[PDB]
């Protein structure tokens, strides 16, 4: 997100950082559960 | 048959072949919508656009 | 100031050409050339001044032998001992006394062997198909093989000699099983009751007849024997093709001799 | 004359069998073979059965995907136009960026389709790659055509990827087109001062040349021999006849020297990848250590001068323009 | 109903192996093209944009 | 000093000229009429090039350079240090290349074999008499021919080339880059191949013809087989020049114009403009 | 959708957004169900 | 059959077949009516067009 | 009634193969297409428009 | 009357296949040759009058 | 016969393939007409056209 | 009249393959041909007249 | 089978496969979040962007 | 699950050897991709930004 002075401070709650989980985490679940 | 693969063989080929399609096209649905979030990528169309 | 500057006249290019050559002469002489001494060395000098190195040792120039491990069965090696000796006393004599001096035949070379009628010491076996059968038969023993449609078919036709007599009568063609190729002629000699092979490559094949440049039609009589009458070793087929070659030049004495 | 050595006069029929079985795959060739009967006069006659296999069918997607790629953007060239993309298709091409961007993926209308087609290309030659060396495993043969075919596909890097990245700039790149990347060859040369000058460019045309001479040589020996079963090089490999023998004492007493009939390949094979390490050698050098071939030769000593016949000129623009200027962007 | 009858005649390994293919043909075009752009590159500063 | 299996093939006979006067070898070389006059013509040309060189501005191998005449002296005996020399060299190059490919013509006469290898070596010599003499000779002088020189005879090419504006475009000089390239593929694959059947691996053993034909059915769905490699490999070598040479006797003869311009044939036909 | 200043806010209301899902999710459903 | 699939293969294929390609196709509609709302793009015969 | 009966003669895969490589060539075909246009590109910011 | 009997002589799937491509062919000419033209190219914007 | 059709498969196929023949020129037929109403494609002879 | 003898010897499929390739090629031939003209081309605004 | 693998040596294969990709998955996604930390990689939309 | 009879048809050395393939060109890709950039270069000083 964005801190004083308009500089970004990384974090688990941006929003964009769910495009890449979404992309890793999701199939990485189903994966693990399908083809046990 | 014409593929070596007994008929219980396709049966469960298909169940799971199947199965992986449609959860790879529900997670593909679920990022793009996750996508058009980050950026939404179908702009309206432009003022003097015809 | 320079990329690929080494010193003030040396840079990188400039050893790397060196690099180049050093790769070039390594590989042709310390592997390609011992590659290439893999039959026929040691060499043999029958009529040398000084004492070489026994023939039986690895004497420097030799590259150590390699194994072929053979599809059909046993090995052999590269060099290969058992054809380093030549045993087989040519019918030549020498025209000079030093080795540089041709050879000249004492009689009959065609039927002899010698020259360009030398024949190799090729093991006494049947080329094989993969799957086990001989790999070179006449069509009368090979159903299954036959001339493509429209193709001229030979069997039948008159096989005339060099000298324009006619010496045969094509009776069947060798196919090699393998490559599906036909590989000889076999000719029904007129003047007895006998049949000789020829290649393929010594005919000139029209729909009125083959014609032989390589030899005399009398002189298809001496072609050498197949011992078996539907196969053929590697030996005869050395054997077989080196008759017409030898006739090449030994036909008739005009053939060895020179323009002007 | 040999006129077997010439073509085919009688050709052979046989039964439809199947090639030597391999290790894997056998499923996988497919196709009923079809004899045409043109081919088996100068060849084989038979076309097929070929193998289908998982590399093949990559290397055939990327290497269409490819070619749709360039074609498109070809027809885009005549804006569509199909009597035009006919007319002027030697002409047509993709090209690299003509922007300098660095080694930045580039805009679609500036270089960015001229890179995915590169890419796809890429993956294409990767995947066909794999496919000669795993057939060449499967069937129980070594790999030196793969080697050999690895050697081609670095030298393709060399010239699309390799380079730009060294000097840094993807306009370097080869362009797709027919008459395009031949005028690369002369704009690439320029730039870089006469490939003429480049010891590997002539290191591979001396291998190149080789090629020539050895295959025109071992092909015309070969077929010098055929009378005797020349052409059956695995059997005089293992059991040498008289056609080897002759061979050998043709180039024995031709030039002092000779090989056998198994080595005489390795030639082959060595002057063939030659041709190539040398191409790839001399490429990297050019740009990143190397900037005008011809300068290089003149300070090396190796380049040769000749005499004025019209008067000598000097350079009228000498001292007027900053050198910097020539390969560098002045802001 | 009968569809699992397809992979008796339609070869999954070929199948599978071709939509592996297939599939990265795609992703790659798909994410370098939209690299290929100013508007929708994820990877470099934002160009093009007054 | 022979081979093992050599003695039986040294016979007399099947000289061209000369009979059992030069029929004879030296150690390996074969040498009669013909080696003789090799030798003569090979021994003369490199010495007379040795003293051109010497006689020349740099001594520098790569930068030595012996050059034709000057275009006005046409076809005329040039002052030795001013083309002479190089039409005394031309001369003996010749006679080299021709005792050579009829000293060949012997040895396979001798060995029975066909003369495949002589008349193959006869198109680079072709190839030399189009650039040396014919379209020298078509062209109005010996000053059109190339220079002697390691890295001049390349300066030669390239103007030779840029003076049609860009040799790429010539249709004779595509044809005889395709078989240039074509011929060093298959070299590349017909050398892998048959060392890859002799050499599968370790201790595995040597394959079979089919084993060839199955390996590029498979890869490519055709095999050419195992004489007509050889075939073909020749016919690629030879139409390189073959081919070659059509390009290099029009540029200028029958050609004055860019190279590019040529294809207006098919880019002007009035019916696409 | 356009928000008070003219930017752009994302959200799942958006008519565009339904070109990409329904060439997605459409297919993804009837493929579930023609071949279950 | 030349195809060696058997008559009952055949049927079950072919009501398959025709269902895939008409949902396909139908699809299709569905989905260039969706783009028509984003880009209209058959635009109306302009002022000065003959 | 009887068109079942293509697939005694058609081959099933080699149609499925056939229109999978078309459908993608044509599809293909029409993305890149309206990506060289000013008008439909949908990836880049508008351009072209006055 | 006696057309049907065509089929008898010139194989159907070969005449399919056939028509196809040609077809196909045929389409993209005319689509790729309309879209060259100002006048009848319905995805840019309109060129070719004031 | 040489194609492997027997009469009847012949005559069932040649009816299939007339009427989708015909179906398909029929929809072209239809096509061009709403195509007209977009675009009139032949335009009138212009005023010093000889 | 014998003419339909032709066919005994003329191979009827040779002879409509033939056809259907050349009448094409001509075909095409004039309607690119055509439109290559200033004053016959049908798609484009009027071009070459004052 | 066809790979020549037994039904034990599949079923250990398989196990072992599952688990050294969801081992290799994961470990993508921790290493991915810490690199977002590095750099978070995805940007806001910036102002003027549509 | 019979997913472990994939290995059964798909030869567990050869995808071994594709995947290990596969991932290297895909990790190659984006390192030299991200190299490629200002933004995201972690190697070079920063640069494009003022
Ligand atoms: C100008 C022309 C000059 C020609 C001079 C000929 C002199 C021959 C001679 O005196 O021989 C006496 C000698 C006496 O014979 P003998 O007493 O019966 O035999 C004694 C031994 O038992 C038998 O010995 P052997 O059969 O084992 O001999 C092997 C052969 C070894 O030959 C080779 O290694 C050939 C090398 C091939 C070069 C490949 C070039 C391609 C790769 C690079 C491409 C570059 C691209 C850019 O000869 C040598 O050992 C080296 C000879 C050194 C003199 C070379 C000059 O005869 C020979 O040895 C014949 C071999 C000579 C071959 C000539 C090779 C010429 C290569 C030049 C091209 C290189 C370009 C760089
Ligand atoms: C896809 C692609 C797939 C492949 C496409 C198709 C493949 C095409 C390429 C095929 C491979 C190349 C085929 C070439 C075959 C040539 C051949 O078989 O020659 C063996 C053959 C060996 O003869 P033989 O069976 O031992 O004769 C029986 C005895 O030798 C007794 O002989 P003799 O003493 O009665 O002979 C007296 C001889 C005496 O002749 C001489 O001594 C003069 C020989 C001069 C040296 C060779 C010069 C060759 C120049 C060629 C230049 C090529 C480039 C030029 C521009 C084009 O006079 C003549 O025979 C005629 C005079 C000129 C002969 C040359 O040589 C000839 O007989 C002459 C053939 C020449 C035909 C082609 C000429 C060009
Ligand atoms: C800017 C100018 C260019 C140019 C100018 C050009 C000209 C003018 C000509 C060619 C020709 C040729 N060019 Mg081209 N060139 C080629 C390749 C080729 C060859 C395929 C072809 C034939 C070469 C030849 O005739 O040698 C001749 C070699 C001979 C004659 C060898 C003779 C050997 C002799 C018989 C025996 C000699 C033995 C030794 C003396 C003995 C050594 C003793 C040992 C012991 C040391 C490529 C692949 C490219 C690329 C990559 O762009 C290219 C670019 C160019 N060429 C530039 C664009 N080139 C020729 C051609 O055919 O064009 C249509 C030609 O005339
Ligand atoms: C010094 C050594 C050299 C050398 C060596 C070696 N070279 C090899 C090998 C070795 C060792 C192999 O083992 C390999 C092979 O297998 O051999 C049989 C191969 C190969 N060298 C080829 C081409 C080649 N070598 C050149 C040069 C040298 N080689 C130099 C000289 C040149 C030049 C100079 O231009 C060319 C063009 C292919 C035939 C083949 C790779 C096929 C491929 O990677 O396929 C990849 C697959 C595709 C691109 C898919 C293609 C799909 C269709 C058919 C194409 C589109 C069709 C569609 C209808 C669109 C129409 C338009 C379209 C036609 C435009
Ligand atoms: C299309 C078919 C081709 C082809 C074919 C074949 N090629 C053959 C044969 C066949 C079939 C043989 O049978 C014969 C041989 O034995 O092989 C071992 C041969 C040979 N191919 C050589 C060189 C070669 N092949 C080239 C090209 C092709 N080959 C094409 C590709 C090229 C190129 C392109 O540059 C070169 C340099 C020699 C090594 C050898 C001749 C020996 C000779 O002739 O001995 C006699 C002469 C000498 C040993 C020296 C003569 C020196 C003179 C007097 C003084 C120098 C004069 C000269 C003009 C100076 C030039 C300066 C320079 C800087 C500009
Ligand atoms: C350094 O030495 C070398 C060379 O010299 C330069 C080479 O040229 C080469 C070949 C070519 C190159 C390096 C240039 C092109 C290479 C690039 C871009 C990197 C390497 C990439 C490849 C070799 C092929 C690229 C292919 C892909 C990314 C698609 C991968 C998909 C595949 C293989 C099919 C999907 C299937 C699976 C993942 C599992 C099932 C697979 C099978 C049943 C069969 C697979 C068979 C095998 C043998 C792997 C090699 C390999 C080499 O080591
Ligand atoms: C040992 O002998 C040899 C053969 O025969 C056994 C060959 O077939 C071959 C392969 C050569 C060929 C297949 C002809 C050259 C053309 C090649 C390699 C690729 C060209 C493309 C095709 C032939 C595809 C044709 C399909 C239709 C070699 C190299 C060889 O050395
Ligand atoms: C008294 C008196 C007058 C004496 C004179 C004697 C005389 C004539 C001496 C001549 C001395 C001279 C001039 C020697 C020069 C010899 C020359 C031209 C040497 C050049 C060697 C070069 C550079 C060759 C280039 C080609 C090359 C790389 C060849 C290496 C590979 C080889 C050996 C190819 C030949 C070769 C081929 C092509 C096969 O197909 C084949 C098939 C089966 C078995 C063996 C062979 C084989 O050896
Ligand atoms: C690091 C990152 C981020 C990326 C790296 C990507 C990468 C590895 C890129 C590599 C690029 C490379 C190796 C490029 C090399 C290109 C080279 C050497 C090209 C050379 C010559 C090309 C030629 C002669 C091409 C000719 C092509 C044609 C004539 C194609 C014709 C096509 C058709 C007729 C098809 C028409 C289809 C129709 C639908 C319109
Ligand atoms: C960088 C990697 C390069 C590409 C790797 C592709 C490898 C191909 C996979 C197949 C490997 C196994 O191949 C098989 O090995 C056994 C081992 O004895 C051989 O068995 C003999 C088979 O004949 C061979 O076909
Ligand atoms: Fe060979
Ligand atoms: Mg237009």
């Amino acid at each position: 997100y964005f801190a004083a002075d308009g500089s970004v401070v990384p974090s688990i709650t941006d929003a964009n950082l769910w495009v890449p989980l979404g992309i890793l985490g999701i199939p990485t679940i189903w994966i693990a559960l399908l083809y046990r | 048959s014409l593929t070596g693969l007994t008929e219980e063989e396709a049966k469960e080929f298909h169940s799971v072949f199947v199965s992986s399609m449609v959860l790879y096209l529900a997670t593909a649905v679920i990022v793009h919508y996750l996508v058009w979030t980050a950026r939404p990528w179908i702009a309206p169309i432009p003022k003097g656009w015809v | 100031m320079y990329y690929g500057a080494l010193a003030n006249h040396l840079d990188i290019a400039q050893l790397a050409w060196y690099g180049h050559w050093l790769v070039i002469w390594t590989v042709v002489l310390f592997y390609l050339r011992r590659e290439d001494r893999r039959e026929g060395y040691p060499l043999v000098e029958p009529l040398g001044l000084v004492k070489l190195p026994s023939p039986d040792v690895q004497s420097g120039e030799l590259p150590y032998p390699k194994t072929f491990t053979l599809y059909h069965g046993g090995t052999v090696q590269a060099p290969n001992p058992n054809r380093r000796y030549e045993t087989r006393e040519l019918k030549l004599a020498q025209t000079d006394g030093f080795e540089g001096a041709p050879l000249a035949p004492t009689g009959n070379p065609m039927v002899d062997g010698v020259g360009p009628a030398s024949w190799a010491e090729r093991s006494e076996v049947v080329d094989s198909t993969f799957e086990g059968k001989a790999k070179i038969v006449p069509l009368r023993a090979a159903p299954e093989f036959y001339i493509a449609e429209g193709d001229l078919d030979p069997r039948g036709l008159p096989v005339f000699g060099a000298d324009g007599i006619e010496a045969g009568t094509v009776t069947d063609l060798w196919v090699d099983r393998s490559e599906y190729y036909f590989r000889y002629l076999e000719i029904s000699v007129a003047g007895s009751a006998r049949t000789a092979l020829m290649p393929l490559g010594f005919a000139s094949i029209t729909k009125d007849g083959v014609k032989v440049q390589a030899i005399l039609a009398s002189q298809f009589a001496n072609v050498p024997r197949l011992q078996s009458r539907d196969q053929i070793t590697l030996r005869e087929e050395d054997k077989v093709s080196a008759y017409y070659a030898g006739g090449l030049l030994y036909a008739t004495p005009e053939r060895a001799e020179p323009l002007l | 004359a040999d006129f077997q050595t010439i073509y085919t006069q009688i050709q052979a029929r046989g039964p439809d069998h199947f090639g030597p079985s391999g290790q894997w795959g056998d499923i996988d060739r497919v196709g009923k073979p079809i004899f045409i009967k043109w081919l088996g006069r100068i060849g084989d006659a038979q076309i097929g059965p070929v193998y289908l296999g998982a590399s093949g069918v990559g290397g055939i997607a990327f290497g269409l995907t490819a070619i749709l790629i360039i074609g498109f953007n070809m027809l885009a060239q005549v804006s569509f136009d199909p009597l035009q993309f006919f007319r002027q298709f030697f002409w047509l091409g993709l090209y690299p960026p003509k922007a300098q961007y660095g080694m930045g993926i580039p805009p679609l209308n500036d270089g960015g389709w001229w890179l995915m087609a590169g890419l796809m290309m890429t993956l294409s030659l990767g995947c066909w790659w794999i496919r000669v060396y795993s057939r060449a495993r499967a069937l129980g043969l070594g790999t030196h055509i793969a080697w050999n075919f690895a050697m081609a596909i670095f030298f393709v890097l060399c010239i699309g990827f390799f380079h730009p990245v060294l000097v840094g700039s993807w306009s370097e790149a080869v362009p797709f087109g027919i008459f395009p990347h031949l005028d690369w060859l002369t704009a690439f040369s320029m730039r870089y001062g006469n490939f003429y000058y480049c010891p590997w460019h002539g290191f591979s045309i001396g291998f190149a040349y080789g090629c020539g001479l050895l295959f025109a040589a071992h092909g015309a020996t070969i077929l010098a021999v055929a009378r005797f079963g020349g052409d059956r090089e695995i059997e005089q490999i293992t059991d040498r006849g008289t056609a080897v023998e002759r061979a050998a004492l043709f180039w024995r007493w031709t030039m002092g020297f000779n090989a056998t009939i198994e080595s005489i390949h390795r030639w082959g094979w060595f002057f063939s990848f030659m041709v190539m390490f040398s191409a790839s050698v001399g490429i990297l050098l050019t740009g990143t250590f190397v900037d005008n071939w011809y300068l290089w030769c003149v300070k090396h000593g190796a380049a040769p001068d000749y005499p004025a016949f019209l008067p000598a000129t000097p350079d009228p623009r000498a001292g007027t323009f900053d050198p910097r200027t020539l390969t560098g962007v002045p802001q | 109903s009968a569809s699992w009858k397809l992979w008796l005649i339609l070869d999954p390994r070929r199948v599978l192996t071709a939509l592996f293919i297939y599939l990265t043909v795609i992703a790659l075009l798909i994410h370098f093209g939209l690299l290929s752009t100013n508007r929708l590159n994820w990877w470099e500063f934002q160009r093009g944009l007054p | 000093a022979l081979l093992s299996f050599e003695r039986k093939y040294r016979v007399r006979g099947g000289t061209l000229i000369g009979g059992d006067l030069f029929d004879f070898w030296v150690g390996p070389f074969y040498v009669g009429f013909f080696g003789v006059s090799a030798i003569f013509f090979i021994f003369l040309g490199v010495s007379l090039i040795g003293y051109a060189a010497s006689q020349g501005p740099s001594l520098d191998p790569f930068a030595i350079s012996i050059n034709p005449p000057d275009l006005k002296y046409g076809f005329a005996g040039a002052p030795l240090l001013e083309g002479g020399f190089w039409q005394a060299i031309t001369v003996c190059a010749i006679g080299a290349f021709i005792s050579w490919q009829l000293r060949e013509v012997e040895i396979s006469r001798k060995l029975g074999m066909g003369w495949h290898v002589p008349i193959a070596f006869g198109v680079p010599i072709f190839m030399f008499l189009v650039l040396q003499v014919f379209r020298p000779i078509l062209m109005g002088g010996w000053g059109f021919a190339f220079p002697y020189g390691i890295l001049s005879h390349l300066d030669w090419v390239n103007n030779f080339g840029f003076q049609y504006l860009n040799w790429h475009y010539n249709p004779g000089h595509m044809s005889s880059v395709s078989f240039l390239f074509a011929n060093a593929m298959a070299l590349g694959l017909h050398g892998g191949l048959i060392l890859s059947v002799a050499n599968p691996g370790d201790g595995d053993k040597v394959k079979t013809a089919e084993h060839e034909n199955a390996y590029f059915r498979d890869v490519v769905g055709y095999s050419i087989g195992a004489l007509a490699i050889h075939r073909l490999g020749l016919f690629l070598a030879s139409n390189i020049f073959l081919t070659g040479a059509f390009g290099t006797i029009a540029s200028g003869p029958f050609w004055t114009r860019g190279w590019p311009e040529w294809w207006g044939w098919w880019l002007d036909i009035p019916f696409w403009s």
